[PDB]
RNA sequence: CGGUCCUAAGGUAGCGAAAUUCCUUGUCGGGUAAGUUCCGACCUGCACGAAAAGCGUAACGACCGGAGCGCUGUCUCGGCG
RNA sequence: AGCCGCAGUGAACAGGCUCUGGCGACUGUUUACCAAAAACACAGCUCUCUGCGAACUCGUAAGAGGAGGUAUAGGGAGCGA
RNA sequence: AAAUGU
RNA sequence: CCUACGGGCAGGCGCCGAGGGUAGGGCCCGUGACUGGGGCGAAGUCGUAACAAGGUAGCUGUACCGGAAGGUGCGGCUGGAUC
RNA sequence: AUGUGGACCCGCCCCUUGGGGUGUGUCCAAAGGGCUUUGCCCGCUUCCGGAUGGGCCCGCGUCCCAUCAGCUAGUUGGUGGGGUAAUGGCCCACCAAGGCGACGACGGGUAGCCGGUCUGAGAGGAUGGCCGGCCACAGGGGCACUGAGACACGGGCCCCACUCCUACGGGAGGCAGCAGUUAGGAAUCUUCCGCAAUGGGCGCAAGCCUGACGGAGCGACGCCGCUUGGAGGAAGAAGCCCUUCGGGGUGUAAACUCCUGAACCCGGGACGAAACCCCCGACGAGGGGACUGACGGUACCGGGGUAAUAGCGCCGGCCAACUCCGUGCCAGCAGCCGCGGUAAUACGGAGGGCGCGAGCGUUACCCGGAUUCACUGGGCGUAAAGGGCGUGUAGGCGGCCUGGGGCGUCCCAUGUGAAAGACCACGGCUCAACCGUGGGGGAGCGUGGGAUACGCUCAGGCUAGACGGUGGGAGAGGGUGGUGGAAUUCCCGGAGUAGCGGUGAAAUGCGCAGAUACCGGGAGGAACGCCGAUGGCGAAGGCAGCCACCUGGUCCACCCGUGACGCUGAGGCGCGAAAGCGUGGGGAGCAAACCGGAUUAGAUACCCGGGUAGUCCACGCCCUAAACGAUGCGCGCUAGGUCUCUGGGUCUCCUGGGGGCCGAAGCUAACGCGUUAAGCGCGCCGCCUGGGGAGUACGGCCGCAAGGCUGAAACUCAAAGGAAUUGACGGGGGCCCGCACAAGCGGUGGAGC
């Protein structure tokens, strides 16, 4: 532009939108389990990735993913959401945190433990 | 009209280079003057001479240049790679005789207004002054 | 979306359980502690629909309908003068 | 600035208010004597007739209304700002 | 005159 | 009542006064039968509008119409092929 | 009562906004307690100072939405009062009708502000938590009292909400103090010790109080420091992985041999503490003498002395680290690009490897990278972006000369810029983290003094910008009123038949009621052929037969007048093709919608026959567009060649103003632009900031309506895009071949095998 409109509007800062707006500014929030099903992701692939909706604290209710394989959840279970979308399914931007409250850890996981919530084996005897 | 004379001053040698001619004439000033002064000073510029057209004062600018180089495109190197105006009337520039250019490290010179005239940065710095940057030149 | 039969041509828009809806107190929503009425929706319009006009409309009405406030011998329930 | 009473438009003559539907735009008209209305009328829109001794109406006729007007006029019809 | 193809 | 009495205190009156009550507006959020499109999503249905003159050159503002893309009228644009 | 002394009215005095001095008049002071008592000490009352702490006021700075554009009755000023430590509309009267706002009032949303802090090359951006400074609140509100001081957290009155006690006879409480409980939450601690020290209150002083503070406690929450060992130790066991079965790997790793030795046991044991007080001297100066350590028997010192926890992430690309197996678009991974479909370095386990290590990851958020809001430091012809075009208000910007002013700007000096932090240097805890000492500097802001180049400003002066005069030029520039001819259509007459129309071919349609084709006449509407152009005019939309009137812009020549009068332009205002709207005309041709005939699977299209609004006129609305050169306006600068329109010239040629092409240099992502810039530059305006959602929704304004203007968000995608390249394709083209058709002869398809 010019100077003179510079100082007339200046310019403007942009603003970032958050896209874990059911946490507010939170690292996680905790939640209970509407209904615990499968669904199918974008053609990309395919699959029957396992999802909860999980009305929290905020009386929201979204849709939250379960990482790993297999669990323990059915319907009125207590949670704890993680933030982080799928990118397959659509509209879920969320993940469960395993091993806190209802939601357990993989059974028999013996690498990358320190998420599924999955404690240290005993090796030796 | 011209809203800036001074650049129109630079900008009409710029383009008078740029084709590589010997003179360049534009309109007079004992603020233009004091102006290219330093450049013939500097000796970015052979000179001038106040010299009439049309019944109306100009100031034919005699401009300097290089060696004929060789290879495709044998013209030769500039004088002046590079001037071009600082402070205008949009956005007037000042600055302590501290806030003060190293143009091209030494190599390049500044131009400016203080209260004791068309001083330079290393003039300015010495007689401890600073003032209006008019441009920077190399 | 298609087939087939018929017609002079087969109801567009917009409204629609309506001064029109038989089934009917249709179903849902609002109102109420409770609403066959009323208001708002759906459309399966028995049997709306464009000058015997269609859909709206501020203002107006001793017209007809539903709700509330205020106030009452209308009433609980009658008594006296 | 004060005075009195429960009360000062101290008696008498003087609207109860709101929200929201249907119908009719509205003031008006009507079944004298059970219906005042959502019926009639209404400005306004359309169709149609009518060249002037107009069409149309009354009358056997003369005559007259139309109109002492002449298509921005007049008659008929439906719808009804 | 001449449509289409996870 | 106290005298320190032309005084003072109690005490009575008044203006303001938290807030309460009645009434009418304004903004904002949540919510509502139903309804409007919008986005994404599986190898569903109908057609062929556009990209090759796309088999009617296309796009376009407006208008009317049609199950749907679209079609047609008026004017405009070339971001239109083609002896 | 005393009056140094102070206050108040009037005076003069100086000074100057109620400061100082004085004149008179009138009002004001009190306190005693203890003694190494006859002397001192702790207090009392008035005044002036000092110092410290403040109150009030002022200039400048301080967030988002204009989809909040108008706000205001103590409102603004005055006068006089009330009130305070004192100003003031702070309150109250009265008078006036002012006060504020695009430099963003008023309204709404969020927020305690700063020193700092985080990031950043910086400029910035982000943030205000512990520490320090200030403001504010003490359950929600109101109020005053006492007081030097408060409208007061642990003082008081009242109202409300809430909770508790009670023989219920009624009353009580305010953790945002220290701990602690509950609830909420992803989540944040001990109901510890001590006044030993520092600080604070009271007292002459002992001494007292101090959940300030000094310590301890809990939490890898952070930073820092340290351990789970060291030397040796094989051609290198076993086990586990691969294996081309030869071998390779883990791996000096282990074992094993020496050595030290965290922890733990014993002893000792602090600094932090020197004053208050006490002796002499006068309790002063002075020496001197004395008590006290919560932390704690702690750190540290000595000796003795034990080989003593390792985990987490990753190993497709970015990105450092690869192999078997299982799985088979399943189970699953994912920050993006993407991996999985029976041979997966991308899933799951394993071996091995990379990377940190009492830590490793993850999530959320801030800055960086992002030059992606671009001041430093960006763009708008086709990628997102030039306002449809004018006129113009405020505003921004401004040519040549000489003065005065010195506002900006520049220099010097000075004050201020707190401490803490950060940075530099050295010390202190065995280092570091922490901590101390000292130095290093502004930025700004006040004040003083200077400089005049520039901008500004006041004054004066010119003429190159701009405006004007005179003479003229071209032009479909605009408005009004007339007028002409060709043609279509219809009506009348004549003549004349058997078909005309129409198409790819047809049909619908018209025609023996005399059509088409031909002549003559008449009425009406609309548009103007050749000229005519790749041309001209207009700011744009746009403007075309001809005549007249009214009228705008513009170009040339002469170089006369005015004297910078300029450029741009948020808002405002005006114009603005077509369609469309209202009220009246008008209606030939054409033609949405509508009907019909054909085509077709269907054909609400394309082609055909019909056809109403509309198209045309007046007046008034609507205000859109591929309103395009997809290129805003004005000035200056930077090669030429060619074609043209229109001026002037000593009419070759030169020069002026337009309309195009190719092109120097230069620009560009390329295509291309190029004295008619997209080159080099200055001024000003409009606009852009990934695609979709969307020019939608809500709000506002405008409109009769249709709609126009302004114009988001949630959500969703990892691209959407520009130009160019090579290919393929085309119901695109040119050239050419093939039993590829055609030309020609035999068959297959039927029958039986
Ligand atoms: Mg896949
Ligand atoms: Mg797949
Ligand atoms: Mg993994
Ligand atoms: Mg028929
Ligand atoms: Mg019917
Ligand atoms: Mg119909
Ligand atoms: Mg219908
Ligand atoms: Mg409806
Ligand atoms: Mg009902
Ligand atoms: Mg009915
Ligand atoms: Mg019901
Ligand atoms: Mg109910
Ligand atoms: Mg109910
Ligand atoms: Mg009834
Ligand atoms: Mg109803
Ligand atoms: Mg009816
Ligand atoms: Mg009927
Ligand atoms: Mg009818
Ligand atoms: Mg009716
Ligand atoms: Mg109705
Ligand atoms: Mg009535
Ligand atoms: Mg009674
Ligand atoms: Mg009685
Ligand atoms: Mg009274
Ligand atoms: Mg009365
Ligand atoms: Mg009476
Ligand atoms: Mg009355
Ligand atoms: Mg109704
Ligand atoms: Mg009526
Ligand atoms: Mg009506
Ligand atoms: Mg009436
Ligand atoms: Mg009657
Ligand atoms: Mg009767
Ligand atoms: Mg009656
Ligand atoms: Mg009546
Ligand atoms: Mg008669
Ligand atoms: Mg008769
Ligand atoms: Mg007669
Ligand atoms: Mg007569
Ligand atoms: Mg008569
Ligand atoms: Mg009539
Ligand atoms: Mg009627
Ligand atoms: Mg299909
Ligand atoms: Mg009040
Ligand atoms: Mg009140
Ligand atoms: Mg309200
Ligand atoms: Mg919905
Ligand atoms: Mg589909
Ligand atoms: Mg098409
Ligand atoms: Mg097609
Ligand atoms: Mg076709
Ligand atoms: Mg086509
Ligand atoms: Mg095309
Ligand atoms: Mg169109
Ligand atoms: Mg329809
Ligand atoms: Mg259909
Ligand atoms: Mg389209
Ligand atoms: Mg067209
Ligand atoms: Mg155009
Ligand atoms: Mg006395
Ligand atoms: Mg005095
Ligand atoms: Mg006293
Ligand atoms: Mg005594
Ligand atoms: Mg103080
Ligand atoms: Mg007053
Ligand atoms: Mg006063
Ligand atoms: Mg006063
Ligand atoms: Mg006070
Ligand atoms: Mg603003
Ligand atoms: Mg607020
Ligand atoms: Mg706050
Ligand atoms: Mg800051
Ligand atoms: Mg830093
Ligand atoms: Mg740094
Ligand atoms: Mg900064
Ligand atoms: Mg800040
Ligand atoms: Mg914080
Ligand atoms: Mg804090
Ligand atoms: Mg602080
Ligand atoms: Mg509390
Ligand atoms: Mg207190
Ligand atoms: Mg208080
Ligand atoms: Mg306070
Ligand atoms: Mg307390
Ligand atoms: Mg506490
Ligand atoms: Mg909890
Ligand atoms: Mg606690
Ligand atoms: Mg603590
Ligand atoms: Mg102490
Ligand atoms: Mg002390
Ligand atoms: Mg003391
Ligand atoms: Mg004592
Ligand atoms: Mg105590
Ligand atoms: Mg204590
Ligand atoms: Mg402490
Ligand atoms: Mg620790
Ligand atoms: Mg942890
Ligand atoms: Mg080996
Ligand atoms: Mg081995
Ligand atoms: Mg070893
Ligand atoms: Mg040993
Ligand atoms: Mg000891
Ligand atoms: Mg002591
Ligand atoms: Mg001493
Ligand atoms: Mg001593
Ligand atoms: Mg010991
Ligand atoms: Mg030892
Ligand atoms: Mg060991
Ligand atoms: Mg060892
Ligand atoms: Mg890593
Ligand atoms: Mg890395
Ligand atoms: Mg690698
Ligand atoms: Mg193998
Ligand atoms: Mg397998
Ligand atoms: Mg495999
Ligand atoms: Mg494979
Ligand atoms: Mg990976
Ligand atoms: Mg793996
Ligand atoms: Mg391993
Ligand atoms: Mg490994
Ligand atoms: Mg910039
Ligand atoms: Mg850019
Ligand atoms: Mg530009
Ligand atoms: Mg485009
Ligand atoms: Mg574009
Ligand atoms: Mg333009
Ligand atoms: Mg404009
Ligand atoms: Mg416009
Ligand atoms: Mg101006
Ligand atoms: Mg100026
Ligand atoms: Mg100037
Ligand atoms: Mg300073
Ligand atoms: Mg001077
Ligand atoms: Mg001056
Ligand atoms: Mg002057
Ligand atoms: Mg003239
Ligand atoms: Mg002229
Ligand atoms: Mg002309
Ligand atoms: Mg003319
Ligand atoms: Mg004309
Ligand atoms: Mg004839
Ligand atoms: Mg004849
Ligand atoms: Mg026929
Ligand atoms: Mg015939
Ligand atoms: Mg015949
Ligand atoms: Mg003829
Ligand atoms: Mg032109
Ligand atoms: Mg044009
Ligand atoms: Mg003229
Ligand atoms: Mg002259
Ligand atoms: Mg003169
Ligand atoms: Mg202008
Ligand atoms: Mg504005
Ligand atoms: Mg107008
Ligand atoms: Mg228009
Ligand atoms: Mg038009
Ligand atoms: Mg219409
Ligand atoms: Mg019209
Ligand atoms: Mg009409
Ligand atoms: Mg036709
Ligand atoms: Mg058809
Ligand atoms: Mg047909
Ligand atoms: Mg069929
Ligand atoms: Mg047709
Ligand atoms: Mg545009
Ligand atoms: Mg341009
Ligand atoms: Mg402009
Ligand atoms: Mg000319
Ligand atoms: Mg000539
Ligand atoms: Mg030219
Ligand atoms: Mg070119
Ligand atoms: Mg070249
Ligand atoms: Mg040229
Ligand atoms: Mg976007
Ligand atoms: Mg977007
Ligand atoms: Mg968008
Ligand atoms: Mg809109
Ligand atoms: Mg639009
Ligand atoms: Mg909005
Ligand atoms: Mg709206
Ligand atoms: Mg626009
Ligand atoms: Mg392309
Ligand atoms: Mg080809
Ligand atoms: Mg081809
Ligand atoms: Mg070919
Ligand atoms: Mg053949
Ligand atoms: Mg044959
Ligand atoms: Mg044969
Ligand atoms: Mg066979
Ligand atoms: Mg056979």
């Amino acid at each position: 532009p010019t100077i003179n409109q510079l100082v007339r509007k200046g310019r403007e800062k942009v603003r970032k939108k958050s896209k874990v707006p059911a946490l507010k500014g939170a690292p996680f929030r905790r939640g209970v389990c509407t209904v615990v099903r499968t669904v199918t992701p974008k053609k990309p692939n395919s699959a029957l990735r396992k999802v909860a909706k999980v009305r929290l604290t905020s009386g929201y209710e979204v849709t939250a993913y379960i990482p790993g394989e297999g669990h323990n959840l059915q319907e009125h279970s207590v949670v704890l959401i993680r933030g982080g979308r799928v990118k397959d399914l659509p509209g879920v931007r969320y993940h469960i945190v395993r091993g806190v409250y209802d939601a357990a850890g993989v059974k028999d996981r013996k690498k990358s433990r320190s998420k599924y919530g999955t404690k240290k084996p005993k090796e030796a005897a | 009209m011209l809203t800036d004379p001074i650049a129109d001053m630079l900008t009409r040698i710029r383009n008078a280079t740029r084709v590589y001619k010997e003179s360049t004439d534009v309109p007079a000033s004992r603020f233009k003057e004091e102006i290219l002064r330093i450049l013939a000073r500097e000796g970015f510029i052979k000179g001038y001479e106040r010299v009439d057209v049309d019944g109306k004062p100009y100031l034919r600018v005699y401009l300097k240049y290089g060696p004929r180089r060789q290879g495709p495109d044998p013209r030769p190197e500039q004088v002046i790679h590079h001037i071009r105006r600082i402070s205008k009337p949009g956005r007037r520039v000042y600055v302590g005789v501290k806030e003060i250019p190293r143009v091209r490290r030494g190599l390049g010179i500044a131009i400016l207004s203080t209260s004791k005239g068309v001083l330079t940065d290393r003039e300015a710095r010495k007689l401890g002054v600073g003032g209006e940057l008019i441009c920077e030149v190399w």
